[PDB]
Formats: structure tokens, sequence, C-alpha cells
């Protein structure tokens, strides 16, 4: 085969990882658990929830690691600054709307938002604008 | 998401619930058969776009829930496929609207000339807001975006839903006054045609402006292609 | 090809049927499933109150029953429970478009209702 | 920090919200919740006993409630002659409340400056 | 080499029926040198076509500017199974632009015989024309000509008896201003909601129905037969190095005399405005600010715009941008903050609500925009303002979210001063209640 | 380049159990129950060693066997035995020592760890290996770009084209 298993390095480690795989999954190779909320392994890319940026060398954005695929020699960076800034803001703009309703949710002890807002995020906000409202649905 | 349009999930009606029937005329089937072809056949989901907006002059100016259920039949797609297309896009009315659709630009290139007068002169002439029709069935007045002719700001669009799919027309009205847009509000009201593109001039070309939104006032200088159109010419492509 | 199946002919066992927790109208529609814990089974309690109170007492689902839907000017509405933001529940916004008195919109900490004749009806 | 009690909105429905925080911060473990949803598709309890012999009376459970419905009110004198009439269930402690809510009330109109 | 530029002559205008004043048919446009020698042309080659283009300097009218010779070239050689396709854009949905309207109106055979020129150099077997839904006149005027084009045999199989097959049809949208992006073209193309994909993949590599894929402006593809039958050498001698060619600008907002007018590239502001629109309304000094470029690029004040000159390389040194040289102006009776706060609402109505940071944040910042043109907010907060801006920039899928900040981030840094003034006059009138 | 959890106090922890002359500690079997001190029938329970796969809930990974090496994720566990309800107030009765203890407190790196614990204080055990995560995708869906592909409906046919 004419190397089917790709070099690259994450925070300057050097990880083999299959042809075809992404910048998340040469993450996850290299034992570290990216952030994510719509990514999942059994469904289709998506790409839309932005929690999963990190940085990689020669590239001035931010990459979405659960769709951008891996090159080879590619160096990949998770804990710059702008990783950091990038998961607090994307954090932020995710609680801003989301209803204060830790309470009353069931999903309250094992809840992806909350567990990843304690861990990357801020422990503060600056919004003091109504939030938007929705009515529920019957399925 | 436009004007008159406050709910993105459908709500039951007298006039709009699963029990009402839509279906084609031959004509209608006919230009709709005709825009299908454009498209590869197993990409034929291309086509929803021309064929819900022809169904929406079909239908009166606005799409039902019988329509977009017989668009889904039409193209074998999922009902649910067309729901998110017809709820996606601005010029797709979901609601009952008059016979005319009466459509003002408000975003900043327009918002200098003031189209806000425009505005105020058509609420105080028809008696209703945005989002809202008259009480007569004829006007429905609706606030757009930039409509690409900010060079003759301020304008306003008004669609005709009067004459079925044969007889659309949506027609650019520019260069407005108060005054301008009442009179084109009552020759439409009276039966006549008004003058469609600018009140002052024919096209994008030099001339003067509105200015305040109350009065054109004309500038003269120079102008450019005044003389004869260029001759055909190429250069020697061999070497 | 591929015939309908017909589910009213599914035979369902007489003493399941007639068992099933349902609610009344409130946050839900009427008459969709209500979730119970195996609280009160020994003891026959098939009612929510009935597993904590005792007698003819006054429940609190019929005391805020008792309390008229509240006409708001807007579209959402921000409930507190209390004039004093800080005296009262995590504030909650409540649609209120598609609301009117006979079907109005419910706080899921305080109960209180809303409605609203603003969406252009 | 007295006798525990449960409290009302001044319409007369209970503000507990089946939230389980105050027994899961209760080092104790004095407090025992059961729920499911009311016939009105309201989120309540069925079960709420303080076991009156086993807390500590911290007040971590007033300031772990984030609706004010558990306090510990302004009551020292409740000494009994049964160990079983220091075993609260939720009736009892909603009778406290309403016996004692217009002076809990008077005490939080001062101390939600400080909290 | 030239140094000053502007005052282009009409012999040398490409558009010479701009106003729609001569004859509209296909014998009036082929009376004007269109449709002229296109057999010749195209049997000269597709590379000899990529050459030409990639000689002249051209760069994309789009409103990002890349040079359209390498990005044709990017399109495959060879035969894999899968057919290519050209898409032109023809939305034009930015605030202030109004080109394309012209182009589609009053010279429609430019571009289709553009469409041919593009396809041939691209090896695409078909042509979409993607028009604006509002645009109902301009689409009949484009399908006019190309009924008219398949009736001479331009268009089809033997196109212009050269041996080489293109189609061309027209398609059009129903409302949404994000589907003048690319991908999210194609989306809408393809019969969904018009939301973008994220790159890669490339549309020259995996675009319309999983096919390669150019996606060019309409006033892009206009210009190819001109350059192709006058020369590169032609194009390429206006303007600065780097920065070549014609081009179309609309100038609209407070001006005596608004106009689509072309002209050379690399004028100043102040001669493209003083004459060709007659100035600004009650004199230059009246001036207060000016969006060079549609509505996505940051605004500039007086003291830049005087000695800029209308370019690529010296607006974005400018800390602006060209984009599609749509010129909006102000004066100085203008509300600058409510008029940046009605472009937050316009991208906040815009937001096609893919990615967290655009849907969320473009409310956020028209919520922040709104309280600050009445003053009632606070002097850090425009700080935080300026953050909120940052936090969305670069951090979403498509460039609609960076359109939505620039904006926000010329106003701070041009008019601070303002901004504070009416946080602080505010309180002449918010605090004489709190005593 | 060597850097496995190179910034905290568990190098310090990884190191102090490979001391010489404290690394080599054995037992034999049972015989650490004997000098334990608690009743010789806790022994007659039987114990299970394994791994705890990951929660459906949620999508991290930290309680799982992937952190093996960094974190400790082998447990023992015990049959449950009766539970009945309190007649006065309803709460739930046990009689069993062991009810929380392995859940709590016993955590170990390895398997071969718990399962050395486990013989030298006499418990018999049982030993479940955990299920190994896929993380190779499906063909289809396999990168971000097969979305878009060809695959959805082949390649498109020509044949309603103008001129055909
Ligand atoms: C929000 C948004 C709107 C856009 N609208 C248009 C448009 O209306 N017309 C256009 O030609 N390009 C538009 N573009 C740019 C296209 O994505 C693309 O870069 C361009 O059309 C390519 O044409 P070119 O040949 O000039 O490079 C838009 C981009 C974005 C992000
Ligand atoms: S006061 Fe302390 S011991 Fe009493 S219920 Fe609250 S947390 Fe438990
Ligand atoms: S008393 Fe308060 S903290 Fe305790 S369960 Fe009820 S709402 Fe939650
Ligand atoms: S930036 Fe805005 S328009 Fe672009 S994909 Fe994200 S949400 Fe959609
Ligand atoms: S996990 Fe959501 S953008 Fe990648
Ligand atoms: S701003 Fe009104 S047409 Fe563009």
């Amino acid at each position: 085969p004419p190397s089917d298993h790709l070099e690259v390095f994450v925070n300057e480690q050097p990880v083999k990882i299959p042809k075809g795989s992404s910048v998340l999954q040469a993450c996850d190779a290299a034992g570290i658990d990216i952030p994510r909320f719509c990514y999942h392994q059994r469904l289709s890319i998506a790409g839309n929830c932005r929690m999963c940026l990190v940085e990689v060398e020669k590239v001035p954005k931010p990459v979405a690691s659960c769709a951008m695929p891996a090159g080879p020699g590619m160096k990949i960076k998770t804990e710059t600054p702008m990783v950091k800034k990038a998961r607090e803001g994307v954090m932020e703009f995710l609680l801003i709307n989301h209803p204060l309703d830790c309470p009353i949710c069931d999903q309250g002890g094992e809840c992806d938002l909350q567990d990843q807002a304690m861990i990357f995020g801020s422990d503060r906000s600056r919004f003091v604008e109504a939030k938007r409202a929705v009515e529920d649905k019957n399925l | 998401t436009n004007s008159t349009d406050i709910f993105n999930i459908h709500k039951d009606t007298p006039e709009n619930n699963a029990a009402t029937s839509f279906e084609f005329s031959e004509a209608t089937l006919k230009v709709v058969n005709d825009i299908i072809a454009r498209y590869p056949p197993n990409y034929k989901q291309s086509a929803i776009i021309p064929v819900l907006d022809v169904t929406q002059q079909e239908n009166g100016g606005w799409l039902s829930l019988a329509a977009m259920n017989r668009v889904a039949k039409l193209l074998d797609m999922a009902p649910i496929r067309v729901y998110e297309v017809a709820t996606f896009y601005t010029m797709f009315n979901r609601t009952k609207i008059g016979k005319y659709h009466v459509q003002i630009c408000g975003t900043t290139p327009c918002r200098l000339q003031g189209s806000q007068k425009i505005e105020e002169a058509i609420t105080k002439h028809l008696g209703i807001g945005i989002g809202q029709t008259t009480q007569d069935g004829l006007f429905t007045l609706g606030e757009m975006e930039c409509m690409g002719a900010c060079v003759n700001a301020p304008m306003v669009a008004i669609a005709d839903y009067t004459k079925g799919v044969s007889g659309f027309e949506y027609i650019y009205y520019e260069d407005l006054t108060p005054k301008d847009i009442v009179n084109i509000l009552d020759t439409i009201k009276k039966g006549g045609k008004p003058k469609p593109g600018s009140q002052y001039r024919l096209k994008a070309e030099p001339a003067g402006a509105v200015h305040g939104g109350e009065k054109w006032v004309p500038k003269d200088g120079e102008t450019t292609l005044t003389g004869a159109p260029r001759a055909p010419y190429c250069r020697d492509l061999n070497a | 090809v591929v015939p309908t199946f017909d589910w009213k002919k599914v035979p369902v066992p007489s003493t399941t049927a007639k068992d099933i927790p349902v609610t009344v109208k409130g946050a839900t529609p009427a008459g969709d499933l209500r979730a119970t814990s195996g609280l009160g089974l020994g003891d026959g309690i098939k009612n929510h109150t009935d597993k904590w109170l005792d007698g003819d007492k006054k429940s609190p689902m019929e005391y805020i029953n008792e309390v008229a839907p509240i006409k708001v000017k807007g579209l959402v509405v921000a409930s507190y429970g209390s004039d004093d933001p800080a005296l009262g529940c995590p504030v909650e916004y409540i649609n209120l478009k598609g609301t009117s008195l006979e079907n109005p919109a419910v706080c899921k900490y305080t109960g209180n209702r809303y409605y609203s004749d603003d969406w252009k009806g | 920090r007295g006798e525990h009690a449960l409290r009302r909105y001044p319409t007369g429905e209970e503000r507990c919200i089946a939230c389980k925080l105050c027994e899961a911060i209760c080092p104790a473990q004095a407090i025992t919740i059961e729920a499911e949803e009311r016939e009105d598709g309201s989120r309540r309890t069925t079960r709420y006993d303080i076991d009156m012999t086993k807390c500590i009376y911290c007040g971590f459970c007033q300031e772990a409630c984030p609706v004010d419905a558990i306090v510990e009110g302004p009551n020292f004198e409740f000494s009994t002659e049964t160990r079983e009439e220091l075993l609260y269930d939720k009736q009892k402690l909603l009778e406290n409340g309403d016996k004692w809510e217009t002076e809990i009330a008077t005490n939080l109109r001062t101390e939600s400056l400080y909290r | 080499a030239k140094t000053s530029f502007g005052g282009l002559k009409d012999e040398d205008r490409i558009f010479q029926n701009i106003y729609g004043r001569h004859d509209l048919s296909i014998k009036g446009a082929m009376s004007r040198g269109d449709w002229y020698m296109t057999k010749e042309i195209i049997g000269k080659g597709r590379d000899w076509i990529i050459d030409q283009m990639k000689k002249s300097g051209l760069r994309g009218r789009g409103g990002a500017g890349f040079p359209s010779g390498l990005k044709w070239s990017f399109m495959p050689k060879a035969s894999d199974g899968r057919p290519s396709y050209l898409v032109v854009n023809g939305d034009e949905s930015e605030p202030g632009t109004c080109k394309d309207r012209e182009i589609m109106r009053h010279e429609p055979h430019k571009l289709v015989e553009g469409c041919l020129m593009a396809g041939v150099a691209m090896g695409a077997r078909a042509g979409y024309i993607y028009i604006r839904g509002e645009f109902v006149q301009e689409r009949r005027a484009v399908e006019r000509a190309i009924s008219e084009a398949y009736a001479k045999g331009f268009l089809g199989k033997n196109a212009c008896g050269s041996g080489v097959d293109f189609d061309l049809m027209v398609h059009y949208g129903a409302g949404a201003y994000i589907c003048g992006e690319e991908t999210a073209l194609i989306e809408s193309l393809e019969g969904k909601q018009g939301k973008p994909r994220l790159k890669p993949p490339f549309p020259a590599g995996v675009g319309l129905y999983g096919c390669p894929t150019t996606v060019t402006n309409v006033e892009t593809v206009a210009v190819s037969p001109t350059i192709l039958r006058r020369g590169p050498e032609w194009f390429s001698s206006f303007g600065r190095k780097n920065n070549a060619g014609t081009k179309l600008f609309c100038i609209s907002g407070h001006v005596n005399r608004p106009v689509t007018v072309e002209e050379e590239m690399s004028i100043p502001l102040k001669e493209l405005i003083e004459r060709h629109a007659g100035g600004v309304r009650g004199g230059w000094d009246n001036l207060l600010a000016i969006i060079p470029g549609g509505s996505s690029v940051p605004l500039l004040p007086k003291k830049i715009c005087d000695g800029v000159l209308m370019d690529f390389d010296a607006l974005k040194e400018a800390q602006s941008g060209l984009g599609t040289a749509a010129v909006i102006v102000m004066d100085k009776s203008t509300d600058v903050i409510d008029a940046i706060a009605r472009l937050s609402y316009f991208y906040k109505h815009e937001s096609c609500g893919q990615c967290t940071p655009c849907r969320e944040g473009t409310g956020w910042l028209y919520d922040i925009m709104t309280r600050m043109k009445k003053g009632d907010a606070r002097l850090e907060e425009i700080d935080m303002l300026w953050e909120i801006t940052k936090q969305i920039e670069g951090h979403t899928i498509c460039a609609l979210g960076d359109a939505a900040a620039w904006p926000v981030q010329g106003l701070i840094r041009h008019f601070r001063g303002e901004m504070e003034e009416r946080i602080k006059s505010a309180g002449g009138k918010k605090k004489l209640a709190a005593t | 380049e060597f850097a496995t959890a190179s910034a905290d106090y568990s190098i310090a922890m990884k190191k102090a159990a490979e001391i010489t002359g404290a690394a080599e500690s054995a037992m034999g079997p049972k015989e650490g129950g004997f000098t334990a001190g608690v009743p010789l029938d806790t022994f007659t329970r039987k114990a299970r060693i394994y791994a705890p796969a990951r929660t459906a809930s949620q999508s991290g990974l930290a309680r799982t066997v992937d952190f093996a090496t960094t974190t400790p994720a082998w447990k023992i566990e015990f049959e449950p035995t009766a539970k009945w309800q309190n007649p006065l107030m309803g709460w739930t009765s046990s009689a069993d020592p062991l009810e929380n203890v392995g859940r709590s407190a016993l955590v170990f790196y390895t398997k071969e760890e718990a399962m050395r614990f486990c013989e030298k204080l006499g418990w018999e055990y049982e030993v479940t290996e955990p299920n190994k995560r896929r993380t190779q995708r499906t063909k289809r869906y396999m990168q971000y770009g097969d979305n878009f592909g060809t695959k959805r409906a082949g390649v498109p046919d020509l044949s309603t084209l103008p001129s055909n």
C-alpha cells in the first residue's frame, strides 16, 4: 500500500492515523478529547456548532476539526490562546438564548452543554437582552 | 421570513387545512412540466423554487398546505423538504394576502433617500401598517431588504396577482416622493397602469436626485455614452 | 404491494389499557402520556396529589387553577414569579404568539398563565 | 437557622419543582425526594421527607434552592415526646410554611440584599 | 507607466449600451460587436483562452477579487466520468450594488457570449445562470437573449459552427441574500435551502450534483469576450499593477447625481464622485462618511476619502475593501450609528442560521447597536461590542459573519467619539428622572 | 520526546509506585483477608472486575478505558442482596455491608491490579473485558465531501438538456 497510514503532529507529538481521517480523529488518536456538539460517530458530518475549532500551522483561521481532513505532516495545536478564546466565544454564543431551565430540565447532571460550559467556557455572562422563546412540539 | 408570516409551523384555518384542495390547470401544468425539463431526471428536485413560485401565482399570491403537498407529490420528494424550502425564502407567502402585494425597501441606501417618508405616506393613505391587508382586500403592505435598485432609491416593488400565472407582473417603481407613490396607488385602484421604472428619468443615467425624500431636484453635468456606439472590431488572433 | 397495517385490529389487554396515566390540558395536549414512578402503587394510588396530601384539603393545583390568565402586550414575556427578581424564580421567557384567553401559555416554574392579542389576532 | 419549612407563591402554588439540588448538597443525607409529573403537566414532588433527627441545621439546602422553596424558619421551640413526630413529610413542611409565611417573607426582604 | 488614473474615454468602455438607449434585439447587439468572431476565438483552444485571460490581470468582480484566469484553470483537463458545469452568479443582493441588474437588463448578449467563452475555457458541457428572484424583467430579457442565441445556432450542439457543445439555462431564486455565496448558491440550485457548505471540498472539485463546477459573477463573465477580442494588453493598460482593467461603479446616497457608470480602476473617490455624479449634496465639505464597496466593507471618514484611490490594493491598506465597488455617501445630517444599525438589522435578517456564531450573534450585535443609537449603554460596552465582533469574525462557516462584523468595526474605529458622546448626552435626559 | 500527562502530580505518583523493594511486595492467596480482620463469610461472595462503558446520554470519554493510563477506570462490584421498604416512612432498607464499598472507593489502573487485590483478599472474581469503540466511519459519509458526492443519485444524465 502507498503508505495507507499517514503521520500528523498533534501538539508536537507524532501520530499515525488511517487515510481519510479528519483532524478530530487525529486528536482522538493522540489522547485528546475535543469538545463537540454536532459531530457524531454514527451520523454524517455537519460542522455547524463550531465547538471543535483547533489551530493548524500556516492557517490564519481556526479550522473545524470534525470536517477538515488531515493531510500529511500536518501540525495541529489544541491549547493555544486563540483555541481557548474560540471555545469561550462559541460557548458564550451558545448560552445567550438558552433558557435558565437547569432545575426543571431532565438533562441536568448529565448534560453536555453544562459540563462543556464548566470546563471550556467562562464563568460569567454579559448578556442582558431578552431571549428567544419557542413553543413546544408534539411528537 | 417576511412580513405577514409570524409562524414557521402550520396553523389550521377553514381556508387552510389538509381538507383543502389544490390542482393545476392545463396551462399551468404545461408550465410546470416545462420547468422540470431544465434539470436532470435523477436531480428533478432542483426545480422546486420556480415551481413553487408558479404555484404561488396559481393559488392567488400565497402557498397553502394543499399546494405544498401537491408540489411535493409532483416532484417525488418528502413534504418536509418542501416545507423547509417554502419557509426558508422571503417571497413565499404562506398566509392569504391581497390582490396586489406592495413591498418597500428599507435598507440603508434607500433609508438615506427617505424611504421612511414613503412608508409614512403609504400608511397615511391606505390606512394600514407593514404586515397588514386593507379591509377591501386590495393591498398588502410589506417590507423588503435591498432590491438592487439603489441608484434609483427610494423605490417600491408591487406584485400583481389579479391575472394568475399568465398575467403576473412584478413591477419596480423608483425615484419616488410621497406624491408619486400616492399617484401610483390611486392609478392601480382606479384600474389604470402606472408607469414603470423611475418617475423622473429613464434608467440609471445621470440626472437629478430626490432631496430629503420630498422633492426631485434636477442637476446637469457630464454624461457618458452620449455619442455613436462602437463598431465591431477584433485583433489578429494569429502571430 | 406493501399493504397497509390495521392498527385498530391490534388487541390490548383491558387491565393495561384502562390504567394509562394521562393529563388534563395544562402544559400539554389533553390526553398524552403522564410520567409516573412506582410510589403509591402498593396503596393503590393513581393520582399525583393523593400521594402526599391526605383529606379534603385544598390542593396546590386547585389554587393555581383559580388565577385567571394575564393579558400581556408583546410577543415574549419574562416570568419571575415576583415583583422583585431576587425573590422569585430564574427568569423564564415564554412565547405568546398563537395564544388567547382560551389557550394561554403557562410558566414552567410558577404555573402562571399569559396570552397576548398582538400576533395579528 | 431553625425549623425547616416549604414555601408557596402568593397564588398558592408550591415553589418547589423537584430539582433535587437540596437533596444532593445535604451532607447528612437527611432529605428523601420522589417525583413525577402532575396531571396538568407540572413538575412537582410526590414525596419530600426531612429527617430532623439526621439534620445538622447547616442551611446548605437553603443555599442550594434556586426558587426559595425550602427555608430554615425562625422557629426553635419544637421539642416533641416521640421521635416519630420528628420525621417530617411534605404535608407538615407545607403546614409549617403556611404558618410562618409572613415572618419568613419579612426576614427575606432584608437578607436578599446580601445573598 | 501612467501615474494618474481616471477619465476613461467612451471608446474604451466595454458596456456601450449600459443605459438601454439603443436597440436591444440580437441585430442591435450583433451590429454593436457582440457575437463577433466567436467561432475563431473558440477554435484557438482552451489553453489559449486560459492564457489570454491570465495575462489580462482581471480579478473577480463578485466581491473577493480572485484572479479569473487562475480560477478558471482549476477545472480538470481530462475525463473521469462526470461532466463539468458553469454557474454564473446573478444574485446581486449586496446593499448598494446594482451593476448586474444593468448588465442583465441592457446587455444580455455580452453575458451569453461570455458564458459560452467561459464554458469552453473550463470544459463545461452545460451552464446555469442564477438570476435574482426579484429580477423578473431582467430574467425575461436574459431568456429572450438565450432564445435568440439558440435560434441562430450560437448555443447548443456545434455551437457557432465550432464543434463544441454548450447549453445555457436560467434558474432563479426566491429572495435570500445568502444565496449569493458560492456553495449556498449550489445548494439552492440543487433544490434545498441556501445554506453554504464547508470548504474543503471546493466547488471545482465537488460542486453541483457532485461534479466540477465554477461559480463566477455576471460582470466577470460579460467582460471576457471584449478582453479576448481587444487583447489582454489593452485591458491591463488601465489601473495600477495587479489592479488591471475597468470597473462599473454604483454611486448612491447623498449625491446630486446618483449613477451607475463605467470607469477606469484606481480612480480617486473624489474624482469619481465630483465628476460623473455631481459631487456630495451640499459640497464636499458636507461629507461625513463613505462606504466604498457595498455594505460588507468598513466605512471611511472624510480624511481617508480625500486622496484614496478606488482600487483593490488601496482600499485594503486604508482598512476597507473594494468589494463590489458600490459607493454609498452620507453627509453631515446623517446619524451614522442609525445607518450602521440598519445594516446590523439587515445582517440579522439575512443570516441563514446554520452555524452558532452568525445565527446567535447577529441578533446580539443588532440589540447592542439599537441600544447604542439611543445612548442607553455603558462606555465599556463599546469595547465589549468590538470583542463580540472579533468573536464572530473568522469563526463561522461562510463569510457573512465577517461581513456582519466589519461595518461595526469601521463604525467603532472611525466614530468612537460619536458613540461616546451619544452615551454621555443621553444621561441629560435619563438622569434627570433618577434624581 | 516524552510527554504523557507531564504537568501534574501524577508524575510523582507513577514513581513512588516503582520504588525498589516496595514494587515487589507479594502475598499468598487469601492471606490479606486473614489479616484484614473483617468477617470471613464476606469473602464467600462473588466479585466482578470490569471497566464501565460510556453513558449513552453524553459524548465525553473521560470515564472510559480510553484514558486508562491517565485515570483509574477498573471497578470491583458485588451482587445485590435483599432490600425492602420501611413500614413507617417508606425508605429503602438493607442489610448489605458491601452495598456501596466497591462502587465508591475501589478503583484500579489495570485489570491485573484489581485481580491481584481480589486474589490477596480471597474474593472469587469474574473479569469482563469492555467493548472496544470503532473509530472508522461508514463508506457513505466517510468524509464531509461525501455528503455532496455523486453517490446520492448517480452521475446526472444530460438528456433533458436543450438540443438533447
Ligand atoms: C454573503 C455573501 C453574498 C455574496 N453575494 C454575491 C453576489 O451577490 N454576487 C456575486 O457575484 N458574488 C457574491 N458573493 C461572492 C461569491 O461567494 C463568490 O466569491 C463570487 O461570486 C465568485 O465570483 P467571481 O468570479 O467574481 O470570483 C457573495 C459572498 C457572500 C459571502
Ligand atoms: S439544613 Fe442542612 S441538614 Fe437540614 S435539610 Fe438542609 S442541608 Fe440537610
Ligand atoms: S426545595 Fe428547592 S432545591 Fe429542594 S427539590 Fe424543591 S426546588 Fe429543588
Ligand atoms: S455565517 Fe451566517 S450565513 Fe454563513 S453559514 Fe454561518 S449562519 Fe449561515
Ligand atoms: S463538532 Fe460541531 S463544528 Fe465540528
Ligand atoms: S437599499 Fe433599496 S434597493 Fe438597495
